[PDB]
């Protein structure tokens, strides 16, 4: 299963998103043969969609945070003021 | 350019004063003003209405005593003054306040005009070259020497739990209640009051104060010693009388982690420090857990930190360790702290010059201070 | 059934109670549970162990309050079915549960156990005929007479811009944060402590919610009023005394504009409208910015208006009309939606049977609500 999306408004982010899936199934008759493996379709497109929804869900709080935090772990701006006046205050240990 | 620094670290209960650098305060005493209560008939008695430090505790039958700060809140400002004249006199430091910078402390989330009355002072009457008002938690943390963790600070007016990332106090995480050493020995008095032995003076509540600190302990399980027999552990009163203790020795410092004892619906000290560790950041929650540092007479008691591990592992996560230190200078280590932190070149550029605070007033002690 | 309907706006502060087609409920009560903390000692006290509406509102000092719902979640289930047979209590809206249909409204984006867990309770606890499960805003925009717009419903748990295209709410477009006119009465308790008053009790939780909603507003220009020094306005409270309220007048309801002033990783109210109005297709965009309605109380505050146009223009693209509608209902416009929704005779179509929910389940209320 392959997505692809492109959205470039004053902007640009790229999508794309893959997807591998291995199963099973039993051969007695044709016509249940085929609704055994549409069946299994259906399960493996829903669970994925679902995936990617929840995955985008949680973009902020974990995956997105690795590279750079919402707020900084002391939860408040940076007062840059204390900063540049004062030392990092670490220099006892 | 002026002398070395003055650390005074202003509690409720004892004020500690001395010159930054030392290893440990050399100028303590009670943050209290004694008057005379008695007729003087006699030429020769003693001199002078007010009597603070050692001479108030010599003749201390012979005074009402008056505490100015309330809560970590200043309530008297006249004896706010005298008190800090008795920190410069020649009793206490021995100095000039003209010459030396100050590092007041004061308790988190205190008033605002608290704050700019203390400057006031500094600056009017004392005439300081400069200022830096701290916050007493942060700079316990810095005389234990690490950088980041939780200090649950207990004093004799206010208990409070302010967590530290790396030198800065996270400040919408600082939890606070007004529940502390005054408001547990306030309770020991109603307890002995309920036990018969009845103190009614304003001198009399300094033996409470010393029955607190010499004869009572938290027990591990409340409910436990709570169902069994007393012992009636026996106090030798100054004045050579004795009294029977029993179940007031345990339930009087049961006070601090269980406020509803006195009908106040505040949280408790255990309960301030969790919510100060869960109100932090989900990152930071398992060091803040690993590194937790008691500071302040009230955490004292025989068993505390036993009874505050059990009360925090009840409360805490699961899978998380809890360390919670308790150095043998608790007493001081908030002013060890502001002495190291005054040692350092970089408080130089951190005070309020006088000249900054006589140019803006109010409003440079609120921007340096932040 | 051809009994009347009733309407059940349960927010978090306030609950919203009437049976359908008035043009305004009448059985407004405030959504806690209050239970008495003291002892009761006398023979003929208040008799009970819950209070819940105008008497918990008398006897306020007398009681602990808990709040069931935090951020339009269900925290306690107890209190709210406590609260909602409250709603059909002798006191407000004597009826039974068996004879009126129900349209509960709940906030968007919420948990699928929390619809399931309502449901449960209205059909299990409740014999109630007939439910139906709707959303604050798209009833909001229907009081207003309107069918394209976005709603800008900020209440006491829960702030969500919500854009709805003729009727129908985009559940793509919905933003939702969690700080609140609860949120602001918190922050204005912390700065009330900064300035010298301590309202740490739980029914004076309720009076610093009185002080933020009777003494607040939001000032045009932020550094600029926080610079100024305000003017000292003061409020009585209760037992007759007064307090000066200062710079906390303006700082509290600052947090709607700025969530990082208590530490909250979310945008504010005005980036939380503009990202609900851009994150729709272009064609009607211009729309919805023309049409923007606000709702829930805590858009009530002095100078919202003024501060939120400004914010938006501040955000907005440049040349787009923006224009913001403050209806003089804003706390019951949900209410009068839900209201105008169940007189129509298509609401009969849009309501989930008890053999309906006996057979599907939860399935059958989810497919049934959009
Ligand atoms: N060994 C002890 N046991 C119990 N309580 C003590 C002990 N020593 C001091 N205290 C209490 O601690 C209080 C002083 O604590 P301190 O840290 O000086 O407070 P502050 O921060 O206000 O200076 C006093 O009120 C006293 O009752
Ligand atoms: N004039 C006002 N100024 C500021 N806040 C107000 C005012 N009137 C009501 N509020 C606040 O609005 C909240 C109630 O809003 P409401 O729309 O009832 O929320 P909900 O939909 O969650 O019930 C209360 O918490 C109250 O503090
Ligand atoms: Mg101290
Ligand atoms: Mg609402």
């Amino acid at each position: 299963l392959k997505i692809q999306v492109h959205y470039y408004e004053d902007g640009n982010v790229q999508l794309v998103s893959h997807k591998d899936v291995q199963d099973s199934v039993t051969v007695s008759n044709e016509a249940q043969t085929a609704k055994e493996f549409i069946k299994i379709i259906e399960h493996a497109e829903n669970e994925y969609q679902t995936a990617i929804s929840e995955n985008y869900q949680t973009m902020s709080d974990t995956t997105f945070k690795a590279l750079r935090r919402q707020l900084p772990v002391t939860r408040t701006k940076i007062d840059w003021n204390k900063i540049l006046s004062y030392k990092i205050g670490k220099e006892m240990q | 350019i002026a002398n070395q620094p003055v650390v005074i670290d202003n509690g409720s209960g004892v004020i500690k004063a001395g010159f930054a650098g030392d290893q440990i305060p050399k100028y303590c005493f009670p943050n209290y003003v004694g008057r005379p209560k008695h007729v003087r008939v006699m030429a020769g008695a003693l001199e002078g209405d007010i009597f603070i430090g050692p001479k108030a505790e010599e003749h201390r039958g012979l005074l009402s005593i008056r505490y100015p700060m309330e809560h970590g809140i200043v309530k008297d400002w006249n004896d706010m003054e005298r008190i800090w004249q008795y920190v410069y006199s020649k009793d206490q430091l021995q100095t000039f306040s003209e010459e030396h910078p100050v590092l007041l402390t004061e308790a988190p989330l205190n008033p605002r005009k608290n704050r700019e009355r203390a400057a006031e002072v500094f600056f009017e009457t004392f005439n300081v070259p400069a200022l830096f008002i701290s916050m007493q938690a942060v700079l316990s943390l810095y005389a234990t020497g690490r950088t980041t963790g939780v200090v649950l600070d207990s004093g004799d007016g206010v208990t409070h739990a302010v967590p530290i990332y790396e030198g800065f106090a996270m400040p919408h995480s600082i939890m606070r209640i007004d529940i502390a050493g005054r408001d547990v020995s306030r309770f020991l008095r109603l307890y002995l009051r309920k036990e018969g032995y009845d103190f009614h003076s304003s001198s009399e509540f300094e033996i409470v104060k010393a029955i607190k600190e010499r004869a009572c302990y938290l027990s591990i399980n409340p409910q436990k010693d709570e169902t069994l027999e007393t012992e009636k552990a026996q106090y030798y009163l100054p004045d050579g009388s004795t009294i029977e203790i029993g179940p007031s020795r345990f339930r009087a410092p049961e006070l601090l982690f269980r406020p509803d004892l006195i009908g106040e619906e505040s949280e408790g000290i255990h309960e301030v420090l969790v919510f100060a560790i869960q109100k932090s950041d989900m990152d930071l929650r398992r060091t803040l857990f690993s590194n937790i540092v008691l500071s302040g007479g009230s955490t004292l008691f025989k068993g505390f930190g036993d009874r505050l591990l059990s009360e925090v592992k009840k409360l805490a996560p699961k899978d998380v360790k809890i360390r919670i230190s308790a150095p043998q200078e608790r007493l001081y280590s908030t002013w060890i702290g502001g002495s190291i932190l005054a040692s350092l070149d970089t408080f130089k550029k951190m005070w309020v010059s006088k000249k900054e605070y006589e140019e803006d007033g109010a409003r440079s002690i609120h921007r340096k201070t932040f």
